[PDB]
């Protein structure tokens, strides 16, 4: 969490450089990251799976 | 006989009863400060927040 | 106790040997194997059925032997 | 020139299943070698798939082979199939052995003491197998046998508490059991090549103990599809074991977690042990009584040293072939008996056949071998 | 019916393995439909499908 | 008093080769398992998801599981406190520890009702018996802490017969004798010990046909391989 | 005459081990195939009681592995022989195979082959061995390998979420890493045997690369003398690191229980992997990658076939005998690269050295043989 | 951020024969059973590895009993609590994991059994982390985290105890910081690795014997390869 | 392989001695030690060169690591 060159996420397997979102601009990654199914409450909560 | 030899067998493999209980989780959202991630319990993968 | 070309050395033998796909899958089952079986079975009935007969009756001579012990008390 | 006679490992192949010269004589009392093996090859893998789903602990043994049987695929049928194959390899071994000793067979020496050696690898594998699913009737039996090694004097106190790992069966007895019926039948295969090596150095035997090198045929492909039908007869009388009566063999109190207080009161061990069992209790002697058992097994390495007679088999000789089912008659009596409870009766019973058992094997053999030698002439 | 039989599916051997491998999965085919019918068949009643059928 | 009285076999619709097991009882037996015998016989290796596809449904499955709150793990801060549970449900322990089911009795632990039907000398006959056969002590009580039951080795149990004229008069019409809830109950008792009952009877029914197809095939073809042998003769030239 | 020449185990043992033809020149490295076979053994012993005093369950191994270390006696020791055993393992296997490259044995083509088959048994046990600790490092080692599975399309989703033993790693992942790494190692043992049997086929090979059938000396007593020196220097140095540094080659993130999020920067396994995953985080190509490590393994396999020069020593070929020391220069870079974490000069030169690492092999080997055939006026 | 790599010290025990002292041993256990037995365990050291290494019989007895067990079953079978003979752990001042992490400010206290061995440095590691509290050079310090230059983000949630609560040593030693510190480290040392004895003990058996024995069997190689090093060669032709 | 069929060697005379009565070490000082300085001679050119190669790629991409870590810029 807040590393790489784009600031977001950063794996150190590799060196994957990820964007806040998750999105590979620099390194072998070949995809970018899965929504789960999740749905907010605007109690602050949310229904994940 | 022999391919349903492989084929229980592969099945014997394939999984268990008990790994295809996998759970619906409810989380909150603003406990966590802006600009932090935090892992929570799917499958035992982590679960970014 | 090795290969074949050496074992015995053995003179004035022919034998005959007959095609497979020649003759019958099952030459004459029925007239043959029954009394071949019926042959066989006499042929040990004096000594594999004596033993079994003295197992039975040791068996049962024990057993209600136990039963006399166990159904007066 | 040809491919077979030319690649190593194929000329191996060649010596072993093709230009083997073979007895033609042998009817299906000599499929006993490739039922063994396929018995064997199929424990290996039951055993490696339970392994694959087994916890060698005390407190999560019984609770992970249910969870196996409950929960895991087709662990139920893979559990019942290694337990029944191990029933059905010992019916085999017994009338394998019941073939070598009645049509002459025994009179290779080394091969048979290699043959008794994995008589004993095959107890003591099929002991630790019994021990591991951590049942009552396993652990009351496993003390028992672990107080009949401690009977030694001066060596088996030690001996024993160094099997233990503790005072009695704990968690570390539990896991060195696990490592041994776990390691041992690769130990069983290698010995089984070497008897196999014993074997086709001297050759096999025909009923009439006449050897038959005039009439040798081939190994291939007569006895290759005869030892396929005698396989898969053994796997419809396996496979219809295991799914139509499961229960016929196995011991009800078996399924029951261990209780260290109880001694439940029909305790024994499995049915291929009983007969080992009922010649302990009938003799009132606790090293008297192991050593009866290991001089029984003594007796099977004896009885190669005894073949007084001028035949090989006792295809011809009636009175010693009589003598052999009052033998059969007798080892059937011996388990019953072991599958008894202790009682009076059985007791003078018991002692008695014991003794039978002794005296046929060991005295009346060479005096019915005498019999029939004085009687022919000779 | 066997000389056509033999003339056609016996003299090679690689097509005699591929048609055998296809009459075998008809063959599966067919006794899954049998076997499943037969058994379904001497348990009727007592069977999870009809009381789930209930609701 | 060392006389055990066997069980006789019983003309059960599990009773042959080919027969198989009521799931309707084996549902009536578990609402009776969970209505009643669930309070003093634990049966902590059946969960909620062995009764999916089995008799229930799928979202009386979470009704089920939500009737019954057990624990959650630690809130961050090891609270352990009740949670529903959805589907990975076990079922509850009634005693937390062995002694505390002792001290709620004269000892004389309950077992679990895994493997019952298999686990005494005779199986589901036996516990049938076991629930039926309850009568008077002529002459021979011991000491007024236990109960009278012939079917018993030592013919003495601390549990009380808990059947008494309709304990629960349950959901359809069946009337609840004796005879109803002991049928449900042998029937759950028989389907706890295996789980694979008709599926293996299935799978038999495959096993019979295909050795009914291989046995004369195989036999034929080593008939037809040692056909050679069983036709060859000899003669004698010197 | 005599009992070695007629008893059919003596006859194996002795056309093995005794009356042996070997050649006579042989340095120190023909003994490292003994010191493989010591090593084997060892590990095998060491593993022994290793399973009889571990738990393969992942609430309870590593205090089981604690509980060997402190309460077990010298079940410290044992680990220690265990894992650096398995380190001079490699270091053996890796001399093997660097001798049987330098002086040129590769044109017994199956004997080779076996090699190869042996190289990957060794590397799976060793790494599922690797994994049965149940450490930090082993858990995330055996994630990403795992997933390396995984990267095979349209194939490798079945196969690995059929592997996995759950949705990820856990109880039952442990326990099928734990029956395959027993069930291995005797797998490795057979196949020793029949690789050393192809070379008593064949032949054993001299310095010089000459064919030396006219100074043919037993094995015995000679080599087995100069084996047991080679036993004894290789116990000492293992007797050496396992009495003065356990915690040199040893890592250090596997001691710790294994946290599911924690996921430490350092992502490096043991040593003998290093080499290849260097090659792996070079190409920027998933199934690239994969497919380069396979392919890298595959031209050891097909080393033989680029072979071409008219002598098979690299004593009197001066020039591939430098670019060999180049390519053993070139492994040690390739495996101290991967023992590094990820930067830009480290991306360029690892990229690098995959790239001086095919070419050496593919192109300027065989090239130079065939400038070193075509001085010589061939 | 960056990583300090520590200095290494000339410890007493460092040099490969050099054991480690047992009176250092007991009063660097009563350094962690005053002040650092509070927030991290050590959960795999019994009191028995104490009682032939650094206290005699009665001192790790009483050590073992003026601690809670909170034992299993009585009579009823709930709970009770004992002082425990020699076979106590020592008693998890944090029981849960996440309760742990809710203490303190997040960052959970690990366990102190393999920290010297498995830290990327031996005991001087420790040895600098514990004395390294310093000035920030105006850095972040997000209210929680204190400044240390000897750990990969200079960021620690834990409190410097060192200077604070002098201990009072049985023997008796003025405790000043490093001389507690290093006694600690010592203790840590030994936790690390108790075979340390006796592996030194085996390593002067194995050098002795390597260097005694190893020119031997050289000797008896040379020996029985001395024909063929001295045979000559001659050639015959007709 | 065999023993006895292996080649036809002829006009060959070999003396060798019996183990005991020469010594153990043959002037082990005076004839190994230039045995071996004529290997070092005989090798360097072969074996050396890669590992000095190698020692420099290693230095230097241990201190283009630092250099690379360590930035200071300007603002
Ligand atoms: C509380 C009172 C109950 C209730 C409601 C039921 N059982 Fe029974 N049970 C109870 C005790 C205290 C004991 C112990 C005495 C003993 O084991 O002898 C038992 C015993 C059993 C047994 C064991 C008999 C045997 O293994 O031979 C069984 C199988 C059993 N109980 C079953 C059972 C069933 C099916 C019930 C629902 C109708 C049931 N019990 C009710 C205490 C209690
Ligand atoms: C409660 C307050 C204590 C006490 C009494 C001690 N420690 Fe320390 N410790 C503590 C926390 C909350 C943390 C983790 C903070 C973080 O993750 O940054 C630590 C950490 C350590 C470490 C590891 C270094 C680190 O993870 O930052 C060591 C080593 C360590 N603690 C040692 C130690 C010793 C020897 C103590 C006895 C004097 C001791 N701690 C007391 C909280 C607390
Ligand atoms: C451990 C299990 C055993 C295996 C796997 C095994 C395997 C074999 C095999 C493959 C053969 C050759 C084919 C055959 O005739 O069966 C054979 C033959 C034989 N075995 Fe065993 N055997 C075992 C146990 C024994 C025992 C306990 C003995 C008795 C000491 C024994 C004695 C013999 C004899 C005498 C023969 C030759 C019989 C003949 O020539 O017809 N075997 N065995
Ligand atoms: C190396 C291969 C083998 C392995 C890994 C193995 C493994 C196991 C395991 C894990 C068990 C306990 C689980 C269970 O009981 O179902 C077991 C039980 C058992 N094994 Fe094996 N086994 C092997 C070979 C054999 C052989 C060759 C025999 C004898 C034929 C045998 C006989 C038994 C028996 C009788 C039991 C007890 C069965 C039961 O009570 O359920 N095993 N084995
Ligand atoms: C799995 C571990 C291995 C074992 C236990 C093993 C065992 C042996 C043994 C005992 C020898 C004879 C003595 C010696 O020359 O050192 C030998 C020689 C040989 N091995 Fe292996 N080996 C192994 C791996 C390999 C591998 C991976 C290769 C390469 C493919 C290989 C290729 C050879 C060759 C070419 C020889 C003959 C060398 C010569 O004549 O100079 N071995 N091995
Ligand atoms: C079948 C025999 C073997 C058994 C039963 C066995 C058993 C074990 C066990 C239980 C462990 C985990 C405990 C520990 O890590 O010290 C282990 C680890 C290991 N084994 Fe084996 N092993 C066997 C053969 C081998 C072989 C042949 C090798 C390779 C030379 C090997 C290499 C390793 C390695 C590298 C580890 C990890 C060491 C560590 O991380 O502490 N094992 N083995």
């Amino acid at each position: 969490a807040n590393a790489g060159d784009f600031g977001g996420y950063y794996c150190p397997c590799h060196g994957s450089h990820y964007d806040a979102s998750g999105r590979i601009r620099k390194g072998p990654a070949p995809l970018n990251l899965e929504v789960p199914s999740y749905e907010f409450t605007s109690d602050d909560m949310v229904i994940v799976g | 006989a022999a391919k349903n030899v492989v084929s229980q067998f592969v099945s014997s493999m394939s999984a268990s009863a008990d790994v295809l209980a996998m759970s619906k989780i409810e989380i909150k959202l603003s406990d966590i400060p802006e600009g932090k991630n935090m892992a929570f319990k799917w499958r035992g993968k982590p679960l970014f927040v | 106790g090795r290969q074949f070309g050496h074992l015995t050395r053995v003179r004035h033998v022919i034998t005959y040997s007959l095609s497979p796909f020649e003759q019958r899958a099952f030459p004459h089952y029925f007239s043959k194997g029954i009394p071949n079986v019926l042959r066989r079975t006499r042929a040990c009935i004096l000594r594999v059925a004596p033993p079994f007969v003295v197992f039975y009756l040791v068996y049962t001579w024990g057993t209600q032997e136990f039963e006399k012990s166990k159904r007066k008390n | 020139i040809n491919i077979r006679k030319t690649h190593p490992l194929m000329k191996i192949v060649n010596n072993a299943f093709i230009d083997l010269p073979a007895p033609s004589n042998i009817s299906s009392w000599w499929n006993f070698g490739s039922l063994l093996g396929i018995c064997l090859i199929l424990q290996i893998l039951t055993g490696l798939f339970l392994a694959m789903h087994y916890t060698p602990d005390t407190t999560t043994a019984f609770s992970s082979v249910t969870h196996i049987c409950r929960d895991v695929n087709y662990g139920w049928i893979i559990r019942y199939m290694h337990a029944n194959g191990a029933s059905m390899f010992f019916i085999c071994l017994f009338m394998h052995v019941g073939r070598g000793l009645y049509y002459g067979s025994y009179t290779f020496l080394e091969t048979w003491n290699i043959g008794v050696i994995l008589l004993f690898a095959t107890m003591a594998t099929a002991f630790m197998g019994y021990v591991l699913p951590w049942g009552q009737m396993s652990f009351w039996g496993a003390t028992v046998i672990t107080n009949l090694l401690s009977a030694i004097p001066y060596i088996g106190t030690n001996l024993v508490e160094w099997i233990w790992g503790g005072f009695s069966v704990d968690k570390a007895t539990l896991t060195r059991f696990f490592a041994f019926h776990f390691i041992f039948p690769f130990i069983i295969a290698a010995l089984a090549m070497v008897h196999l090596l014993f074997l086709h150095e001297t050759g096999s035997n025909n009923p009439t103990g006449i050897p038959s090198d005039t009439d040798k045929i081939p190994f291939h492909p007569y006895y290759t599809i005869k030892d396929i039908l005698g396989a898969i007869l053994l796997i419809l009388i396996l496979m219809l074991l295991v799914l139509f009566t499961p229960d016929l063999l196995g011991d009800p109190d078996n399924y029951t977690p261990a209780n260290p207080l109880n001694t439940p009161p029909h305790i024994k061990p499995e049915w291929y042990f009983l007969f080992a069992y009922a010649i302990l209790r009938s003799i009132p002697n606790k090293l008297g009584g192991v050593l009866a058992l290991v001089l029984s097994i003594l007796v099977l390495v004896i009885m190669p040293l005894l073949h007084t007679s001028k035949q090989r088999s006792m295809m011809f000789r009636p009175i010693s072939q009589c003598m052999f089912w009052i033998l059969v008659a007798d080892l059937l009596t011996l388990t019953w008996i072991g599958g008894q409870p202790v009682e009076h009766p059985y007791i003078i019973i018991g002692q008695l056949a014991s003794i039978m058992y002794f005296l046929i094997i060991l005295v009346m053999m060479p005096v019915a071998s005498i019999i029939e030698n004085n009687l022919l002439k000779w | 019916l066997t000389a056509r039989l033999y003339s056609l599916l016996f003299r090679r051997t690689s097509t005699f393995a591929l048609t055998i491998v296809v009459g075998a999965l008809f063959f599966e085919r067919a006794f899954d439909q049998g076997a499943d019918a037969i058994y379904e068949h001497i348990n009727e009643g007592k069977l999870w499908k009809h009381i789930k059928h209930k609701y | 008093s060392d006389l055990e009285l066997h069980p006789p076999s019983y003309p059960w619709s599990h009773r042959g080769l080919l027969s198989s097991l009521d799931h309707t009882s084996i549902r009536r037996g578990f609402q009776v398992y969970k209505q009643v015998c669930s309070s003093c016989h634990s049966m902590d290796y059946v969960a909620y998801r062995h009764l999916v596809g089995v008799c229930y449904t799928e979202d009386e499955a979470k009704a089920l599981a939500e009737e019954v709150e057990v624990q959650d793990g630690p809130n961050e801060d090891g609270e352990m406190f009740m949670r529903p549970g959805k589907l990975s449900d076990y079922f509850p322990k009634p005693y937390p520890n062995p002694e505390a089911a002792r001290a709620a009795n004269n000892g004389a632990l309950p077992p679990d009702l895994s493997y019952i039907v298999r686990a005494r000398h005779g199986g589901e006959d036996y516990v049938f018996s076991l629930l039926t056969g309850y009568c008077e002590p002529p002459r021979v009580s011991l000491r007024e802490g236990l109960y009278f039951n012939p079917y018993f080795p030592g013919q003495a149990i601390g549990m009380a017969p808990p059947i008494y004229n309709e304990v629960l008069e349950f959901d359809d019409g069946t009337p609840a004798t004796m005879s109803q809830v002991a049928k449900d109950v042998c029937t759950f008792l028989r389907w706890a010990a295996e789980p694979e009952h008709d599926h293996r009877k299935r799978m038999g029914l495959k096993m019979l046909l295909m050795m009914g197809l291989l046995l004369p095939l195989v036999y034929a073809m080593k008939r037809h391989k040692w056909s050679v042998l069983k036709s060859r003769k000899l003669a004698y030239r010197p």
